[PDB]
């Protein structure tokens, strides 16, 4: 399903490293959670749209 | 050789005989090449040699020996000074890239303090060695090498001398440091006092310096001394021991 | 590396993926284009190789077949058979380089990707260190085929390419050169930073008849004039973008987000709607500090080109090279823009000889165009033989001239310096760079010890030794005098010893130095709490505490045994007595051979200040602080009426009718 | 600045025996004033 965020809002692309799937799984059970506020503190222009 | 050890018996009309005395003509200005193809001539020197004894069928970088085989020797001489002088030179900056130290701890509080080291070797190891150069600057053949004589002469004397003053700052220092070791050393100028515990940091830092360089030209090159501290630490050594003397 | 120069330089880098990936593209590029380079160059040597080998069998049947007119069908025969040797040779050779340089693109152009595409943001020192002492390195380790001799700077532009260039305004130095080859190539148009104007002079010299539509960030129509330029493939060229923060352009020229980068636009195109830009977009930032936040540079790139030391060293030395060396300059100038048509020539009349084999295409001792066309293209190789070796003595001149007014040069690049910073204080001093370099023109160029002009109000030139070793030190005082005298033509006398002192400091500085030690005792109050040591008229209660501080320096500890020894002398200086031509006898100024400034400074003021006086007059002359003659003719005239010309007043005085004599004087 | 832009070009294709002249009583040097590019590039004097 590669594309269908390759079709999403605007991309600050970054392609799978495991670090990033990592925080992805992370982020993925922060989701599920009223004020939902998963706060991706880091640098700019590197992956977190 | 081998092919004129069988012309020795043989022996006929001379006609004939030239293959002999042309094969002999080889040899006598084979050496000459002989030296001239050990590498330890650089192709600069050889390549005047070339200028010079007419090789000039050798100005193509490539020198077969069609074209590779009097004035020869005397050329050949020099390149074998030019060998003799590039020797000279190997050791000396090969064993100064392999300057090391050595600092033997003080008493109180384990600081390597460089004294088995400021011993005359350091210095020495220095100035023969610059007598060396010396004489390879009257040796006509270290004109390439003049230079760096010229250079490693200067960071040779600026080390020495940084030793020699590094070793008297250290020998008042050590004087007063075993005169403010500490305690009732204090109790009647405490003006004086105050910049001990500085200036044995300093001695640290000198200590480290030392540590982490471990190269005798780049100790004294080293962080911090390559900055006249020194000369401030000198003055203060020298200023204090008169008033203790007065208060003696 | 970003993290070391921004805890060194104020100046901040954010890396991101988007640089990985940026690289990721570069490389693509380069690697790609390069391999259809070679290719479209391979062709021509392999099509004339058949015919070559058809003509030559055909002859090898005739000679077959033959076991007077024999004799000069062989005739024709061996210089047929020796020529199409001798042109199938480079064939295959030039064919066996472009392979070679094949198996080497993979790491060369790695080496340059890396290069070009993060040099930029870093001093011409984090530029070395990185690339030639980690990744060439690296590149040695991993060992990916390269050649190691390598300098990516010509692997953008050619001498040929930088040549023009530097003939459109690009300074000599490596930095200028190296930015021009990375805008050349640039992807994201790195930010130019360029607050001294030089790359807006190569820019306009080299890339504004495309129409060069120069504008800043201060309208609404901005937005209308890029459509015109997508439209119409204009360089726009702006002027410090950095004056605010703004944000619509990173659509309109960011290029948004790389993975791998094979899908750049450079210019108008068909598939293209959005209407972005269609147009290679030039900027000039004046701002030497320019900041961004890390979101924000993330999306366009940056190189420097702050005019440091060396880099004015560099341009001004240019300067007087060719200003005293213009013969092999314009020997070197001629020939590497002319190799063009050298190199067109024999690769073309080889074409030609190409084409008599097209029309043989049947005929050999009959299609005798073929010799013809054959023995103008052996001989056009003698064209381009003696051409490099020249070229290459040439630039061992260049080096050579450079180190040698390399001193002189960096003296007067080094009072530059000194006088750019010095402009920090207003309008006791602003002149303008161009006319700085004017000054140096009059020094170097009008000094007449340069010349052999006796018959001058010049007479501290030689004026009889146009000797180019009487020229080194002479014009080398000459410059900077020159400098110093302008300068003071809008200086105040009381602050010409200020200028002064800070002259010494940093001659002696690039001479040595002056160490934190003493100068900052020079600097910072000379008091600590008083001595009851000096008794009492030896030395005043203050100055006993002076003294008191001044008596921990390595070089002034000794101050106590002297009042002790000399008291007499010491009770007798502080006691208001004013020698000056030896105000305190030398015994303790050889005692302590201090230097120049420290004594007094815990002493004696007015003696300092003469001090100062007398010192920098031993370095300098005596005409430092000695006031400007109020001139109306030479030093107005002198110069150009682009230089306009105007005065400042002081209280009660007018030049207006003196300015009206000044005319009817001339 | 309405004097000065012009001067950046005019003077440069000035009929060449043009001379100029400008005078100016200068205000505390950084109290309200002048922009430096004024006196970059024009010739100056001091009096006393």
């Amino acid at each position: 399903k590669l594309r269908e965020y390759n079709e999403s809002n605007a991309v600050m692309d970054l392609v799978l490293f495991q670090q990033a799937m990592e925080h992805v799984t992370r982020i993925a059970r922060i989701i599920d959670l009223p004020r939902g506020n998963a706060m991706l503190v880091g640098v700019g222009g590197s992956g977190k749209q | 050789y081998q092919n004129q050890s069988k012309k020795l018996p043989k022996l006929r009309d001379w006609p004939a005989y030239n293959a002999c005395r042309k094969t002999i003509d080889d040899f006598l200005e084979m050496l000459p090449l002989f030296q001239a193809l050990t590498h330890k001539s650089m192709r600069e020197r050889h390549w005047k040699e070339v200028m010079r004894v007419t090789g000039h069928e050798l100005n193509l970088a490539e020198d077969h020996f069609k074209l590779q085989h009097e004035d020869i020797e005397d050329l050949t001489g020099a390149a074998v000074k030019e060998e003799i002088i590039e020797v000279k030179l190997n050791q000396l900056k090969a064993d100064w890239a392999t300057a090391n130290l050595a600092l033997a701890e003080y008493k109180n509080r384990g600081p390597v303090i460089l004294k088995p080291s400021d011993t005359s070797e350091l210095m020495e190891k220095l100035e023969e060695s610059q007598m060396t150069l010396g004489s390879m600057a009257t040796n006509r053949y270290s004109a390439p090498f003049r230079d760096e004589v010229q250079a490693w002469s200067i960071k040779l004397s600026t080390v020495s001398e940084i030793i020699e003053q590094w070793l008297m700052v250290q020998s008042m220092w050590q004087y007063m440091e075993a005169v403010f070791s500490g305690g009732d050393i204090v109790k009647q100028l405490p003006q004086e006092a105050k910049r001990f515990l500085n200036i044995d940091k300093n001695f640290m830092k000198i200590v480290s310096n030392a540590l982490e360089t471990q190269n005798v030209i780049n100790t004294c090159f080293g962080n911090e001394l390559m900055k006249n501290m020194l000369p401030h630490l000198h003055e203060q050594l020298e200023m204090c021991q008169k008033s203790l003397s007065a208060y003696l | 590396a970003s993290e070391r120069f921004k805890e060194a330089f104020r100046r901040y880098n954010y890396t991101t993926p988007k640089s990985y990936l940026e690289l990721i593209s570069l490389y693509k590029m380069l690697l790609q284009l390069k391999r259809d380079d070679l290719r479209r160059s391979k062709e021509r040597l392999e099509n004339g190789i058949d015919k070559i080998a058809q003509a030559a069998a055909q002859v090898t049947d005739l000679q077959r077949v033959l076991k007077d007119r024999t004799a000069r069908k062989a005739q024709m025969a061996e210089r047929l058979i020796n020529g199409l040797s001798g042109e199938n040779t480079r064939w295959g050779a030039e064919i066996k380089r472009l392979e070679s340089l094949e198996g080497r693109l993979v790491g060369d152009v790695l080496i340059a990707s890396a290069f070009v595409s993060y040099a930029g943001p870093f001093n011409m020192q984090f530029r070395k260190s990185l690339v030639d002492e980690k990744w060439l390195p690296d590149i040695i380790e991993r060992q990916i085929p390269m050649t190691q001799g390598i300098r990516p700077l010509d692997l953008l532009t050619d001498d040929a390419t930088k040549a023009k260039w530097a003939n459109e305004g690009l300074p000599t130095d490596p930095l200028s050169v190296e930015n021009g080859a990375i805008m050349s190539n640039a992807s994201r148009w790195a930010l130019m930073i360029d607050p001294q104007l030089q790359g807006i002079k190569w820019i306009i010299n080299k890339e504004t008849n495309n129409g060069l539509v120069i504008i800043q960030q201060s309208q609404p129509k901005y937005i209308d004039q890029v459509i015109n330029c997508i439209e119409n493939g204009w360089p726009l060229l702006i002027e410090n973008l950095p004056v605010d923060i703004d944000a619509v352009l990173d659509p309109v020229i960011g290029k948004m987000t790389i993975k791998k980068g094979r899908n750049i636009i450079m210019k108008i195109g068909d598939a293209e709607v959005q209407y972005d830009s269609r147009f290679r977009l030039y900027l000039q930032t004046k701002l030497s500090n320019p900041h961004f936040k890390p979101e924000v540079a993330a999306q366009t790139t940056l190189v420097n080109f702050c005019v440091t030391e060396k880099g004015l060293e560099d341009q001004l030395l240019a300067l007087v090279v060719d200003h005293e060396r213009p013969d092999l300059q314009e020997q070197a100038a001629g020939l590497v823009r002319s190799l063009n048509e050298y190199n067109i020539t024999l690769v073309e009349l080889e074409n030609n000889l190409l084409f008599n084999l097209a029309n043989a295409t049947g005929n050999i001792l009959e299609n005798i165009e073929l010799i013809e066309g054959l023995e103008e293209t052996k001989r056009t190789a003698v064209e381009i033989e003696e051409k490099v070796k020249l070229a290459k003595q040439t630039e061992i001149q260049i080096a050579k001239a450079r180190e040698v007014y390399r001193p002189v040069a960096t003296r007067g690049s080094l009072t530059y310096f000194l006088i750019d910073n010095l402009n920090a204080l207003d309008r006791v001093y602003h002149y303008s760079m161009a006319n700085f370099v004017f000054v140096l023109k009059k020094g170097m160029d009008m000094t007449p010890g340069g010349k052999d002009e006796s018959k001058v109000p010049l007479a501290e030139r030689l004026n009889q030794e146009v000797d180019l070793d009487k020229r080194v030190e002479l014009l080398v005082e000459t410059t900077c005098f020159v400098l110093i005298g302008y300068v003071a033509q809008g200086l105040f006398e009381r602050h010409k010893l200020i200028v002064a002192t800070q002259l010494c400091m940093q001659i002696l500085r690039s001479r040595g130095e002056l160490h934190y030690a003493k100068f900052e005792y020079l600097l910072r109050g000379p008091k600590v709490m008083g001595a009851d040591n000096p008794l009492h008229d030896w030395v005043s209660d203050s100055v006993w505490g002076s003294v008191q501080a001044l008596k921990e320096l390595d070089d002034y500890q000794g101050l106590p045994e002297d009042l002790i020894g000399s008291s007499k002398r010491w009770r007798e200086w502080m006691e208001l007595e004013r020698p000056e031509d030896e105000p305190l006898p030398g015994d303790w100024k050889r005692m302590q051979e201090f230097d120049k400034l420290l004594l007094f400074r815990a002493l004696r003021p007015d003696r300092l200040t003469s001090a100062m006086g007398r010192f920098v007059t031993n370095m300098l002359g005596a005409k430092y602080v000695t006031s400007q003659p109020y001139d109306l003719e030479r030093s107005y005239q002198d110069a150009s009426p682009g230089t306009p010309i105007f005065v400042f007043l002081s209280p009660g005085v007018d030049v207006a009718g003196s300015v009206e004599a000044l005319g009817k004087k001339l | 600045n309405q004097l000065d832009k012009k001067v950046d070009k005019l003077v440069e294709g000035a009929h060449p025996d043009f001379r100029l002249f400008l005078s100016a009583e200068p205000p505390p040097s950084l109290e309200r004033g002048l922009p430096i590019s004024l006196l970059q590039n024009s010739i100056k004097l001091t009096n006393e």
